[PDB]
């Protein structure tokens, strides 16, 4: 019964923060953790993090000073805020879950894109 | 950083025929290494782990062998419903990377 | 006695347990350093007739037999004895008994405590293999 379900904006004027959300169920928000890949539209597999079971996340060293994750055991929601972005931030964000160094489980992937 | 290095970024092929797509790791990954299968469309699925291991359902057709920084992914024989893009990535320490992924199709 | 976690990480490595049910390594050794801490002479008691044995620490009810425990199904078919042993041979074949499914290792008290949801590669990072 294992699922993910990323919601958020489609549109998003850049300067702006962008902030999806990732919904699970099924499985423990401790112990599994959750990363965040994203996809620009024709273009391939970015890796963004990682937040894991323990609350501790990880940062691919370009996004970094501008990615924030976090876990919401109330919901069941993980967040990630992707600040001020560009124009190069237009693309499909997914959510896997992460068992044992492999993402076994993926959202549908939820497309935003900045305007301009 | 290790930076995951993947080619060829297509292929073509008739049915029936092995292909081989592979990952070079800029540094040791020590056989962390995952591929994913992605049709247009969808999420990644996952096909194997730690280099050789494969998931649940996935077919014998695909394969992969590998070990330090090189690693190769195979699929023993080109079916029409393996057209999809593979990618790799490793899971050695953070942050990872995938590789470019490869997309392969059908000749003709 | 006790060993390293490379020391260690080694011998479940050559000992089938690496990414044995889908289980990567770290998550053996990790099991080991919270369990036992490292050491193959651990005996820790508990709240009813079993005392767990070992590296792995197996217990005394329902793996391997001390007979001095209430009910020992002992399933691994093992005495404890063999479980205290600098040869952790014999543990890792009963340990190996417990994770059935794929989700076994949630077995081990200590591992689903202070393992699970970590990054549990890290106690093999750094060893030769």
């Amino acid at each position: 019964q294992v699922q993910l379900q990323e919601s958020g904006p489609g549109l998003v004027r850049p300067s702006q923060t962008l902030s999806l959300t990732c919904t699970v169920s099924g499985f423990s928000l401790t112990g599994y953790g959750v990363n965040w890949v994203r996809q620009p539209p024709g273009r391939g597999l970015e890796w963004i993090g990682m937040i894991w079971g323990d609350g501790n996340t990880d940062y691919n060293s370009a996004l970094k000073s501008r990615v924030t994750m976090l876990k919401d055991t109330s919901k069941n929601q993980f967040s990630l805020r992707l600040s001020s972005v560009t124009a190069a931030d237009t693309a499909v964000y997914y959510c896997a879950r992460e068992r044992d160094y492999r993402l076994d489980y993926w959202g549908q992937g939820s497309l935003v894109t900045v305007s301009s | 950083d290790i930076q995951m290095t993947q080619s060829p970024s297509s292929l073509s092929a008739s049915v029936g025929d092995r292909v081989t797509i592979t990952c070079r790791a800029s540094g040791n990954i020590h056989n962390y290494l995952a591929w994913y299968q992605q049709k247009p469309g969808k999420a990644p699925k996952l096909l194997i782990y730690y280099t050789t291991t494969l998931a649940d359902g996935v077919p014998s057709r695909f394969s992969g062998s590998g070990s330090g920084t090189d690693y190769t992914f195979t699929i023993s024989s080109l079916q029409p419903e393996d057209i999809a893009t593979y990618y790799c990535q490793h899971f050695w320490s953070t942050p990872r990377t995938f590789g470019q992924g490869t997309k392969v199709e059908i000749k003709r | 006695k006790v060993f390293g976690r490379c020391e260690l990480a080694a011998a479940m490595k050559r000992h089938g347990l690496d990414n044995y049910r889908g289980y990567s390594l770290g998550n053996w050794v990790c099991a080991a350093k919270f369990e036992s801490n490292f050491n193959t002479q651990a005996t820790n008691r508990n709240t009813d007739g079993s005392t767990d044995y070992g590296i792995l620490q197996i217990n005394s009810r329902w793996w391997c037999n001390d007979g001095r425990t209430p009910g020992s199904r002992n399933l691994c078919n093992i005495p404890c004895s063999a479980l205290l042993s600098s040869d952790i041979t014999a543990s890792v074949n009963c340990a190996k008994k417990i994770v059935s499914d794929g989700n076994g290792m949630n077995a081990w008290v200590a591992w689903r405590n202070r393992c699970k949801g970590t990054d549990v590669q890290a106690w093999i990072r750094g060893c030769r293999l």
